[PDB]
RNA sequence: UAACUGAUCGGAUCGAGGUUUACCUCGAUAAAUCAUCUAAGUUUCUGCCCUAUCAGCUCUCGAUGGUAGUGUAUUGGACUACCAUGGCAGUCACGGGUAACGGAGAAUUAGGGUUCGAUUCCGGAGAAGGAGCCUGAGAAACGGCUACUACAACUACGGUUCGGCAG
RNA sequence: GCGAAUGGCUCAUUAAAACAGUUAUAGUUUAUUUGAUAAUUAAAGAUUACAUGGAUAACCGAGCUAAUUGUUGGGCUAAUACA
């Protein structure tokens, strides 16, 4: 192909953005950042269609360009129409001191969870890779594309850390092993939260995992899609749509219109 | 003098020890490149105490194996350390609701270690492109007997 | 052959028209930037380079 | 646009193979770069010449066209000094490369023993000049000179082939570097297995 | 540890807001390596419409494999040299036709089918035909360049064109 | 300094080729982004670091052709250009 793509089509932009089909023809294309294209929510989407603080396109252009700084992502200022806010992030709306979790539904739509000045401090990080680099030093990396220097050594590659944004400090981690709580970042099963049952590795190039939860449903997904929302039953963050558990179309009806 | 020259103009290893070994005049000097592709595969006894210098081997080289792993019958023994395996599968036919027979031929590389024979089942791994056709290396060989035509032979192995 | 004669030192831009053939005959078969002896212009150019 | 697309070939079953794509730029194929030697400036003044080529990513790749000095390492001792290469002999790939003293990654050549001679002298007290004067030590044997002994006694049984080499001034070694790729020319000094062998190619080659 | 090159990098740059000093605070931007994002090469396996009034095909230069090198961003006969003679086929090779770019899909449908998909998504190919290239992180680009074939525009016929509407 | 290699149009070519569903990259390149990382400036040289050096657009002025975002030619000063 000519070179590298550079736009994005209304029609082609992820169902996670709950986008306007009739809308236009395009859609703000996520900027190369911390999260992958599909797994992200560009700010313009976050304020216009989400919060609804903005509206028309120029509305954003003001907000992120205005010399006041109205948007914060993980304790930092952002002024990019399409910064890819990803899973388990913390976004603050300066002018109102609003704090949000970037989390998927139970139906897989990006949801905004309101946090208390309390959780707004800690953010959950999942461990990408772990190896030693320059001059005998250990480095850990998080999905959030965080690069960590001198990390606690009791941390295996597929771990989950709790991060104190305020001090850029770590605390209480927890690997994925039979008996923990987890969130699935993507898949025919995303947005779910349950107890890890067991992890059968097949090495041939793809390991799998099982899970249980509230109504004790059986879940199946690939490791790469498991995010440890916590150690031993206690979750670490407040979940959207009540608990991370979806209902039969049948259970939804009976709960709402009670059929 | 044989395994070394034999026509070709030299045959070392990936781990260029040799001549320098004369420095460790007491322990074991006769080192050869040792490896283990793992993936639930035993490393051939013959592979270790061999004099063979095959760079295209999966135990004597920096040749990896990844993803696709095959099992198929062998067709030809000719060619230098390369063999053709034939796989026999059925194809379904939407309309008639039935199947037909079909065979894909595969270029496989054979490290000297295991000994070939025509008409035996073989196990190939997915190794990087080694040539126009080659893209599979032998990792486990099972000897088998077919009384005659290898072509006639068709087994949903 | 018309001449666009510039004088570094001061910044003098002058233009001379030299119709007669005989004078210009010295510029023929000379390379770029060569040293011209502008005495083949006995006129106003008495002893110039 | 000397390309290298595998399209202009014939699939397994030798039937010609189709094309709809004009030669695309990423199939680049740069002009070969034979590499000669200045161990004979009879004409060639400028000793060594290396031209840098702008490669993909944006990097540069230095290309060796003409040379005269490379770097070599003595396997056994773990020594490595930059020396002047002499004449190329036996290129294996083809004998023409030897006829044009071209430098292939694996071209077997000769070098000046000087740096190695100089060193083997300082660390063992053995010059390697014609055999008789063999050693050259100190006058008094009480202090640190006691080590040149300890090492020298390490039965420095440097193959009968390594020995002859030094004295002759010439040294055998093969190269390990793509001149057309990095611009340099580095090689290891020949020994045991290959030495004995490559030499044979040379003995029988001429005889 | 040994040495090689030194054309790798290690800031001679730029704001604003503060404030009785010694300065202080928040930024711009340049640029190296590792990650990261983005995208791209190349790749495994499986699947295509008619047709033998197409049965043997590929192999003088590569056709199949081995060796060493080139070359590339890297793998590879991708190209060179030397060596072996293979590689494919009636479970249709090789060759030919297609008013054939492939999908997602479209029309009618008891079930099974029949016929289409130039055409909003995706991937591919191309910009008059064809080859070559500059530049760049990135194209053989083509609303950039060079030559040829056929052409388009101006001319004081010397020469010129930012001349290619499949936007 | 970036961009101009996105898009936009078209289907002529093109039947394991392209494509699709799959897989590999331990066989690779990726400007822009996000996270992190740098105590030692190489030798010879040379040396100011409270910080170096030289030149050129724009401009001034002369000019060519019937001709075009053609360009000669002289004089003037700045960079994250160049050195
Ligand atoms: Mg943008
Ligand atoms: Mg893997
Ligand atoms: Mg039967
Ligand atoms: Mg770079
Ligand atoms: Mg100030
Ligand atoms: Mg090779
Ligand atoms: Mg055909
Ligand atoms: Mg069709
Ligand atoms: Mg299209
Ligand atoms: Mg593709
Ligand atoms: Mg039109
Ligand atoms: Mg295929
Ligand atoms: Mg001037």
């Amino acid at each position: 192909a000519r070179g590298p793509k550079k736009h994005l089509k209304r029609i082609n932009a992820p169902k996670s953005w709950m986008l306007n089909k009739l809308g236009g023809i395009w859609a703000t294309r996520p900027s190369q950042g911390p999260h992958k294209l599909r797994e992200s929510l560009p700010l313009s989407v976050l304020l216009k269609e989400r919060l609804n603080y903005a509206l028309n396109g120029r509305d954003v252009t003001l907000i992120l360009n205005d010399k006041e700084q109205n948007v914060f992502v993980d304790g930092k200022v952002r002024r990019d129409k399409g910064y890819p806010t990803g899973l388990m992030d913390v976004v603050r709306i300066e002018k109102t001191d609003q704090s949000f979790r970037i989390l998927y539904d139970t139906k897989g739509r990006f949801v905004l969870k309101s946090l208390s000045k309390e959780e707004a401090k800690y953010k959950l990080l999942k461990v990408t890779a772990k190896a030693i680099g320059p001059n005998q030093i250990p480095y850990i990396v998080t999905h959030d594309s965080r690069t960590i220097r001198f990390p606690n050594p009791e941390i295996k590659i597929g771990d989950t850390l709790k991060y104190d944004l305020v001090n850029n400090k770590i605390e209480n981690f927890a690997h994925l092993e039979s008996g923990n709580v987890c969130y699935i970042q993507q898949g025919n099963n995303i947005g779910r939260v349950g107890i890890i049952q067991h992890i059968e590795k097949h090495q041939g190039s793809f390991d799998i995992c099982h899970v249980k939860d509230a109504k004790g449903n059986a879940f199946a997904t690939r490791l790469g899609n498991i995010f440890v929302l916590g150690q031993g039953k206690k979750s670490w963050i407040e979940l959207p749509s009540g608990d991370g558990v979806r209902e039969t179309i049948l259970e939804e009806r009976k709960r709402k219109f009670s059929y | 003098m044989d395994t070394q020259i034999q026509r070709a103009y030299q045959k070392q290893d990936g781990v260029f020890l040799n001549s320098k070994k004369l420095l460790a005049k007491k322990t074991s000097a006769g080192v050869r490149y040792y490896k283990n592709i793992g993936l639930g595969f035993k490393t051939p006894k013959e592979a270790i105490e061999g004099t063979y210098v095959d760079k295209k081997c999966p135990f004597t080289s920096n040749l990896s194996i990844r993803g696709k792993i095959i099992k198929g019958l062998v067709i030809s023994t000719k060619m230098n350390r390369t063999v053709i395996i034939r796989r026999d599968y059925l194809h379904y036919v939407r309309k008639y609701n039935r199947y037909e027979k079909r065979h894909r031929n595969i270029p496989v590389h054979i490290s000297p270690c295991f000994s070939v024979k025509e008409g035996d089942i073989l196990v190939a791994g997915q190794c990087r492109p080694i040539s126009k056709t080659v893209r599979f290396n032998a990792l486990q060989v099972v000897p088998n007997e077919i009384i005659g035509s290898v072509r006639k032979q068709f087994l949903l192995f | 052959m018309k001449f666009n004669i510039s004088y570094p030192l001061t910044g003098a831009q002058k233009c001379i028209e030299i119709d007669d053939d005989k004078k210009c005959n010295i510029f023929m078969d000379k390379k770029m930037g060569q040293e011209v002896e502008g005495d083949t212009l006995g006129d106003e150019f008495k002893g110039y380079v | 646009g000397i390309s290298r697309d595998s399209k202009h070939k014939r699939r397994a079953t030798g039937g010609r193979m189709p094309v709809h794509r004009k030669k695309r730029a990423f199939e680049k194929g740069r002009p070969i770069s034979m590499t000669k030697l200045t161990t004979q400036s009879t004409t060639i003044t400028e000793k060594r010449r290396i031209r840098p080529v702008r490669v993909r990513g944006g990097h540069l790749k230095f290309r060796a066209l003409r040379l005269c000095e490379g770097n070599f390492s003595w396997g056994s001792e773990n020594i490595t000094r930059k020396t002047k290469i002499l004449d190329v002999k036996y290129n294996a790939t083809n004998n023409e490369l030897v006829r044009t003293k071209t430098l292939v990654k694996n071209s077997i050549v000769e070098i000046d023993s000087t740096p190695f001679r100089e060193w083997y002298k300082l660390h063992y007290g053995i010059d390697l000049g014609l055999k008789k004067d063999r050693t050259v030590l100190g006058n008094k044997e009480k202090s640190r000179h006691v080590q040149k002994r300890v090492k020298r006694t390490k039965a420095q049984a440097l193959e009968k082939n390594i020995e002859e080499q030094f004295v002759s001034q010439r040294i055998l070694a093969c190269i390990t570097s793509r001149p057309g790729q990095s611009g340099r020319a580095d090689g290891y000094i020949l020994e045991g297995k290959e030495l004995e062998f490559y030499i044979r190619k040379l003995q029988s080659k001429k005889k």
